[PDB]
């Protein structure tokens, strides 16, 4: 492939460099339309800018935490982090979010990876070996209440059991209602005068539930869960302007008030170098 | 107020004109539908799509 | 070799090697030729 | 003697002529078309009013002055009240449509000024409150009036800050969306053909707007000496290939 | 049940009216059934809210 | 096992079943069809909303009692407010349509009574004043309510005398018009298909009604002993092959 | 596979929607027996409702 | 590839792709045609 062809002096009536940008086109002008060039080859394919590659590496999408401790006398397991759910979403952490929102609709399979590490912040004789259970409680399913509900039987709901310190990995097909995931949605769930606005009203993929299967030892053990997400088989439509201001909420486009100028001011003139 | 054979019966009144016999929304996973076999199976899945057949037999 | 039955379980896809910027760079209704005048 | 410059668009019972055009943009290089069966889901036969809905509606005019910040209309909202298009809209459960948008602004060879005319698929607005405040319905359904970016923040309304496109992105990059400029010195109209763009084959026309049309002054209007300091901008829009499905009782929407 | 995803309503009204023969009286009833058309799709299995328990059963 | 007796008519998104029919009449043995070019005059392409206008609208119910004289509806008037049919009607300059009329009245094998259901093309009514008094507009445009032949003379209204068909002809000869009887002992519905009948290819839908549908008790209703002395009669009507042409601003009509 | 075929107006002596449930059958009635439909395809096989799948986790 | 000798040790079965509701939806002795009268 040639990156530049050889081109010499020109004295024409045919001027490729004068255009009318009002038309909305970006005319494909090249170095050889306005200087004299020599042949050179590309030596490159643009492999690593493919959208599959761009969205295809694992990104941290969520960090939560649960603890193993005596539940005796706990009136609210959920509240003691005896167990914890995660109303699943990808808008939480901003790194991957800015990348996805370069597109309007996106479609891809997900390959999640869950790392769990334990901490024992206060005096323990040892480090116990805990098994985590991660169970996907899709919408319309019983929601745990206690850390050892009938729920956790999860006879019809996919669940994975792995050890703290290890990692669990499993992918799931693209479970969108539509043909693709909306990255934006300028609508409502119905014509209500007070119903929410935006994506949130589409993001309804349930929540992920985590718990330790082990009963309690004499000390307490903090287990912190990190969920990583990798898109595989990516398809993206309609590019948009990149995010400039900071994010404030999962699912709304809102930016913070009295934010700071995002364009760097010159130290000098327009004329400055 | 307690489950009875009678909640399967939609009553009809002689001589009423213009009026309404019954009403329900179509949340097949809840409400009237929920205990029916259809309702009961739909509940093992997250998403449904398709046509429903609703019939009335007169007695 | 796929070891698994479902398609979601396969590895990443392989390069589009599609690439056609004209839907974005030249969505004009009447074709523009480089070198010919923009507005006639 | 054909110029890129003169054009005629006849759609239904209405025709537009421009003698100072700058080509026309067809979003993503695709022209509006009806919904194919292979893509269909709802089993209902659809209704295609054709020429009674696919004609040109001219919205009320705006006034560009030296202080203008820009205006924003949403589709199909802007047309919610135009003739039979609008009736069909409130009466069917689902509908689908593409449009021809023609924005008009003429001046003289002594004026200067340049407007950006852009179509943004799925333009989800931001609340000026920040945090996770929502933007109420009425605020994103201004109707033919559209939203005036130089109007004041209101409560439950969107933010109207132009350098941020009403969503946290910079004005400068709106050029990645199908758009055309109106530069008084060149141009006097802008025309964009919009194919139907959605993640579902057909949708509700009232709970979801699928494009915002935005006209933004970028190089300020500058009139000749002792000229009146303003120009009107007119927007005329025509639904094209419209289809409605799931007819019934007639939606009632807030406000 | 979900809003965005909601399916409509089903109602029934007298078109003319029920008329009983002589020597007859009172209410008559309709029985109503529901089943899915061959059209139907269900996907993404999960657990039913229709059954739960507090201790394991025994014999 | 097909009987003349059971029938199903599906039109648009609406279906009717009768288990006690008496065949169906198709006026003048012709079925509704669109307007051919060879017969066309107006050069405008017409709009054919199809399934959104060609469905069944059930008008409000009447009550047959022993004192009833008969009721009269005009078309397209009776439908002037039904869904999108009606909108189209007020919004185009010209329109054209055929209809399926289904009149319903069920009783038991102890009742007796017989209604005449007849369609009269161009039913010009008479003023009860005599002389050359006219019948004002409002009076001949009752809408879905229709005209109740047992109501009182009003001023500017038509005469409501049944032995004279509201025009100086005898009830007995209405049988020369497409018609069907509902005899409680036989029948429970009447169905008539009306092709478009006019002296022009397309006309105005508001200044001219082209058929009156008339339901007239002829053998008085007789209920079984100690039965309630009345039965409701319901009329359901569906426009078929409708076409509208000459779209614009939306007619404003008296009252 | 078609999920719905195209079907238009009907004025028949052949009524598929009137049945006798006393018989114990569920007659296979479809949208196209009582409204006007357009063609649409299934795009689906019913894989995840197989009893092997239902009892297999 | 089965690594084991016994049939019980193989993975899940594969979709019946059988599907015939008529034993449940139409177990009537004399065939009923849709459109023909239910009771003659
Ligand atoms: C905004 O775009 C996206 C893109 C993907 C996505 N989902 C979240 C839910 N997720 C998922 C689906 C099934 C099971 C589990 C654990 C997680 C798939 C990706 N959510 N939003």
């Amino acid at each position: 492939t040639v990156a530049s062809i050889s081109s010499g002096p020109k004295h024409t009536q045919k001027v490729p460099i004068l255009t009318a940008n009002e038309t909305g086109a970006t005319m494909p002008v090249l170095p050889s339309d306005s200087i004299e060039t020599r042949t050179t080859y590309m030596h490159f394919n643009g492999s690593e800018t493919d959208v599959e590659c761009f969205l295809g590496r694992a990104a941290c999408v969520h960090v939560t935490e649960i603890q193993n401790k005596d539940a005796t006398g706990i009136d609210n397991h959920r509240e003691a982090k005896l167990f914890n759910d995660w109303k699943i979403n990808l808008s939480s952490l901003v790194q991957l979010r800015k990348k996805l929102e370069l597109f309007t609709y996106v479609r891809f399979d997900s390959e999640y990876t869950i790392l769990a590490t334990a901490s024992q912040p206060d005096s323990a004789n040892y480090s116990s070996n805990l098994v985590v259970q991660a169970m996907y409680v899709p919408p319309g399913a019983p929601n745990p209440k206690e850390w050892d509900d009938y729920t956790w039987q999860s006879a019809s709901n996919p669940s994975v059991f792995f050890k703290v310190g290890d990692t669990s990995r499993f992918s799931v097909p693209y479970v969108g209602l539509a043909s693709a995931y909306n990255c934006f949605y300028d609508g409502y769930s119905h014509d209500d005068a007070e119903t929410q606005y935006g994506i949130t009203v589409l993001n309804h993929m349930g929540s992920m539930a985590f718990r330790i299967v082990n009963e309690h030892d004499e000390h307490k053990t903090l287990v912190k869960i990190r969920v990583y997400h990798r898109a595989k088989h990516v398809e993206a439509w309609i590019p948009r302007a990149p995010r400039a201001l900071p994010y404030t909420s999962i699912g709304r486009t809102n930016y913070p008030k009295n934010t700071e100028p995002v364009i760097k001011k010159r130290k000098g003139d327009i004329k400055s170098y | 107020t307690k489950d009875e054979v009678n909640s399967y019966l939609i009553p009809l009144n002689a001589n009423r004109q213009n009026e309404q016999v019954f009403g329900t929304n179509l949340f097949i996973g809840d409400g009237v539908f929920k205990t029916t076999l259809l309702g009961e199976i739909v509940q093992y899945y997250t998403h449904w799509s398709g046509s429903l057949r609703f019939s009335l037999m007169y007695t | 070799i796929n070891y698994y039955k479902d398609a979601a379980s396969t590895s990443s896809a392989g390069q589009s090697l599609s690439m056609d910027p004209s839907k974005f760079t030249e969505p004009v209704k009447d074709l523009m030729l480089k070198g010919a005048p923009a507005l006639n | 003697g054909y110029s890129d410059r003169v054009q005629q668009i006849t759609l239904g019972n209405s025709t537009i002529t421009t003698q100072e055009a700058a080509n026309a943009v067809v979003c993503y290089a695709e022209w509006p078309e009806y919904l194919p069966d292979v893509d269909a889901s709802d089993v209902n036969k659809t209704s295609k009013p054709d020429t009674s809905v696919c004609r040109f509606y001219t919205l009320d005019s705006k006034t560009w002055t030296t202080g203008s910040k820009g205006w924003c209309w949403k589709l199909p909202d802007a047309l919610k009240d135009m003739g039979v298009f609008g009736q069909n809209m409130f009466f069917h459960s689902l509908g689908r449509s593409g449009y021809t948008v023609h924005v008009q602004c003429n001046a003289t060879k002594f004026h200067s000024g340049c407007l950006l005319v852009v179509v943004i698929p799925e333009h989800q607005l931001a609340s000026h409150e920040g945090g996770n405040v929502s933007v109420k319905y009425t605020f994103t359904h201004p109707g033919e009036r559209g939203i005036d970016l130089s109007s004041a923040n209101e409560v439950g309304g969107p933010v109207k800050d132009v350098l941020y496109n009403m969503n946290g992105t910079l004005l400068g990059n709106l050029l990645i969306f199908p758009h055309q400029f109106i530069n008084l010195r060149t141009n006097n109209t802008a025309t964009i053909v919009i194919p139907y763009i959605n993640s579902v084959p057909i949708d509700s026309m009232t709970r979801h707007n699928n494009v915002s049309l935005m006209v933004i002054p970028i190089a300020p209007l500058t009139v000749p000496t002792g000229a009146t300091p303003s120009l009107p901008i007119t927007v005329t829009i025509a639904p094209m290939c419209t289809e409605f499905s799931g007819i019934r009782s007639k939606s009632i929407v807030p406000q | 049940p979900d809003t965005y995803t909601s399916a409509g309503f089903l109602s029934c009204w007298y078109q003319t009216s029920l008329i009983l023969p002589p020597e007859t009286t009172g209410q008559v009833y309709l029985l109503s059934f529901i089943s899915a058309c061959p059209d139907f799709k269900l996907r993404l299995m999960k657990d039913t809210q229709t059954i739960s328990q507090t201790v394991a059963l025994t014999e």
